[PDB]
């Protein structure tokens, strides 16, 4: 039964015009603590149907704060342990406001000590440089993202990296449903990028 | 005045200006930004050429702009043409470039009128990417109306937000290259002040129209704390009802978003105090001094740390501002 | 209860209530301290022999002790034989012991009425250079009396200041030998729980009397901010209106001294803060982590050093406490 | 004339019954800034008649936060000048209530470390040995303390090094005489210190 969900999960990812190849969960409800299990939950779908990475961000930091409580609260809905927890760590990425805005100053800074140590040219610095310095180096931008609650706000979230991300709204995370996640898939998946043309 | 053609409009219908009043009680936008979209399939869904529906969506831009006025809105940013826009047909790219000359142009002309009604146009981009009359067209234009203080409309052509961005970090490298900066005074603030838009405050909302929810690399620093609108309707369809809509998804965001964006800002300074502290520990632990003496030592360095940062910022940025004004055309 | 022998008193008299009532309307003083001086120069100023001015200066501690309830002051602090009085002559100090000897053991015979009154009374000292029979009665008296709220006697006896402030510090020692303690946690506020007094809070008064303008090893750290009055009269000749005359002195000073007082205090835990910060700091450049981090790593290291310090203080004071109250006699 | 001024200070203080070797001046006064010419002058005066030390204290650290300005002061009014500078740090200490309780605190921590060390025992720790600790180590302590001002206190003054100190009070520094200063070690020299006896 275990191999007929996998089965079902990329099936269904498999079966959208297009998947994200990262996809960000903005978190804007502030009434009432996030849900971990709910989270979690989304996580354990994205993984699922075929989504490489998922960045997990709340513009107070209480995911970073309770970084350990939600990889075991993800490891538990995913049922050598070792590897399930390295390829969590490698697909899951918890941020808050200051892997936005501070991280561009943080390569900014970077960048203008290399000029003060003659290393570089103020001229060097171009938006493909810049992208090298940022902190998510290796990693793609994000494809998608589900904002969750009622601010129409991104918050924060990655300023660099939303150039050309979807944003999806859902009212709440509190009881999500794979239907429900899903139908956001299919938005997405119906998305046309015509890049400026 | 009448009205120029960057454009003049009518009062507000009864029931518009009803409304206008009931909104005005509570907070208004200072500062709203549009991502004018929907042109060409506005023109395909009237049957018209593609320049009629940029040259329609040209007039909405003047109509939008005489309704924020009409309603107390003062500053308003639009994104014109992208960078990647350059990747379009020559056809559509010259089409676009034949109407921004015919616009601007007309804005000369059109002086007097805007300096009698203290309309101050600003043109943010890579411009040095634009056919060279076209630019000096935008020099004249962008140099006959500053110092203007009643309005302020600031055209995004051919602009992307991470050209924005990492314009603002060559002009912070030039200043630790010129000797005007320290590496260690980068910061958000200051990279803020290196943006085409610095003489504005961050957009209090962002609407694009159509049926696209994604910025296309728009003000991405500047919005990161914006209400986000996404209004079905076409560009040159837009009515004062959907501007009146945007307005009240901001209202009724206001107090969230409000907090949020002090809360940001708080501890983003309590992080900058705790920073500087540290720096100020580790050079006083370096040496033989200590931390918590009656001469208040600590207290002597960490003002004068922060207050050599700030002289040598005022510095950097006089001379960027003598820079930017420095121009043929 | 009438009166015991340590001692019980009268009312006030017309003039002397009148004057009270006008300064109780003003700060008065919770607890005064005094060094009872002038006994021998009295005796000499009285024909009367050494032994008569002693026990007339005990007849003026209880007087004064009543004046002191009278006003409502319902802790009192007497200097009443220093270490150094060891170097008096063998019949004075046997003079003084044979005195000590008596008014203890009075103080039984009196119980009861100390109890019916909730009279505390505490024998401050290094009280093992006593003799062993004074040491018991002592004992006695101290263990009688405890649990007694009401009003609170202090008898300075084989006391000296400094010998008080390096018991202070061997107490901690021996904390931090037994595990209860971390060298970094002895604080000020520490040292304070470890003295003889640490029942009592600081003096607000102390007075001495004769001509004498020294502290003689009397409360040194207790009465840094305490106002000092110095008054010629002889202690057996103290009277009502010198006490009067000092608690108007207080009240003068009491604006000065208590912002002075609130200033130290508030200097003394922002120099606490800022080495704690600079604590975190080291431990946090050791390692790998950064000090400005949205997880708020900084300020979760501060509060659990600051919470462990407190939860071993608290364990440290508690067998403190245990170890003091452990006692044959 | 300057060997006469020189003589004159000197006869001074050989002619009193006794002279403390080491001065507090402790100013209490906050309504007016310290008068630093009124201070150096004090504390010249104590050199020129005989005095080894002199710590000028106030509670709220002004003194200490302004070191050089009184060290300054001071050589100028006692007109090679490396040598007066040395005498004049050798003799001259600034104080602030940092140098009382927290000190005492301070020693109390190197002890208890030495302990926590196995170096010491708590036993080892008497009156002796805690003076050795106390920053004040190869100092004699003050003899005599001049309180400048209206506060009837000292404010947080060297507690452990005052359990002898004669304590003289007068009114302010403000326009302080040589007569003024005078009269105050007429009456230490008039003090008897019988030490318990
Ligand atoms: C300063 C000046 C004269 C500016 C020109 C006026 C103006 C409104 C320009 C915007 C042109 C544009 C790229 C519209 C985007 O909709 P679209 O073309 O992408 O339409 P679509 O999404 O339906 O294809
Ligand atoms: C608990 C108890 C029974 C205490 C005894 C009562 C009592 C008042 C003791 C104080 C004795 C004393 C050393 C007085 C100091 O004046 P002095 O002797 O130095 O006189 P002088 O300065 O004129 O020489
Ligand atoms: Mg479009
Ligand atoms: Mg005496």
């Amino acid at each position: 039964a275990a191999a007929h969900h996998r089965m079902r999960w990329r099936a269904d990812g498999r079966s959208l015009e297009k998947l994200p190849v990262h996809m960000g969960l903005v978190i804007t409800e502030v009434e009432q603590e996030p849900s971990f299990s709910d989270i979690a939950s989304l996580v354990v779908w994205c993984m699922a149907v075929g989504i490489s990475y998922i960045s997990v961000y709340d513009h107070q930091g209480i995911f970073k704060r309770n970084n350990s409580r939600l990889m075991d609260e993800i490891l538990k809905q995913q049922q050598d342990k070792d590897d399930q927890v390295l390829n969590c760590h490698l697909a899951v990425k918890v941020l808050s406001p200051e892997d936005g805005k501070a991280d561009i100053v943080r390569a900014a800074q970077d960048f203008c000590q290399l000029v003060a140590q003659k290393q570089k040219r103020p001229t060097d610095l171009d938006v493909d440089t810049l992208a090298s310095l940022l902190s998510s180096n290796g990693c793609p931008d994000p494809d998608l993202v589900l904002k969750f609650g009622p601010v129409d706000s991104t918050l924060g979230f990655l300023p660099w990296h939303i150039r050309l991300t979807e944003i999806v709204s859902l009212p709440s995370h509190l009881n999500i449903s794979y239907e429900d996640f899903f139908s956001a898939l299919r938005q997405y998946a119906a998305c046309e990028q015509r890049l400026g043309k | 005045g009448s009205g120029m053609s960057w454009i003049k409009e009518g009062e507000l219908s009864l029931w518009e200006r009803f409304c206008a009043n009931i909104i005005k009680a509570g907070p208004m936008p200072k500062h709203i930004a549009f991502i004018m979209d929907g042109n060409r399939r506005y023109a395909k869904k009237c049957q018209v050429e593609r320049q009629e529906g940029h040259s329609q969506g040209f007039n909405k831009l003047a109509e939008t702009l005489r309704w924020c006025l009409n309603l107390g809105i003062l500053e308003v940013t639009v994104y014109a043409f992208s960078i990647e826009n350059f990747k379009r047909s020559k056809s559509e790219v010259d089409g676009l470039m034949d109407l921004a000359r015919q616009k601007f142009s007309r804005l000369m002309e059109e002086k007097e009128k805007l300096q009698k009604h203290g309309v101050c146009i600003r043109v943010l981009g890579d411009l040095h990417l634009l056919p060279l009359d076209l630019q000096e067209l935008i020099a004249q234009a962008v140099q006959a109306t500053k110092n203007y203080n009643k309005c302020f409309l600031n055209v995004c052509f051919a602009y992307t937000s991470r050209h924005e961005i990492s314009n603002a970090v060559r002009e912070m490298a030039w200043g630790v290259e010129q000797g005007l900066l320290d590496p260690s005074d980068i910061s958000e603030s200051l990279l803020d002040k290196c943006l085409y838009t610095n003489r504005s405050p961050h957009p209090d909302i962002l609407i694009r129209t159509s049926g696209e929810v994604r910025l296309s690399d728009f003000l991405l620093w500047q919005t990161s704390h914006s209400c986000l609108v996404f209004q079905p309707v076409l560009w040159p369809e837009y009515t004062f009802w959907n501007l009146f809509e945007a307005i009240l998804q901001f209202q009724m965001n206001h107090s969230v978003l409000q907090k949020a964006r002090d809360m940001y800002a708080e501890e983003r300074k309590r992080q900058q105090l705790e920073r500087d502290q540290a720096t100020v520990t580790e050079q006083l632990l370096r040496e033989g001094l200590q931390a918590s003496g009656d001469a208040q030592l600590r207290r002597t360095r960490l003002h004068k740390l922060s207050a050599r940062r700030e002289e040598r910022v005022q510095g950097f940025l006089q001379a960027l501002e003598l820079k930017r004004a420095d121009w043929l055309a």
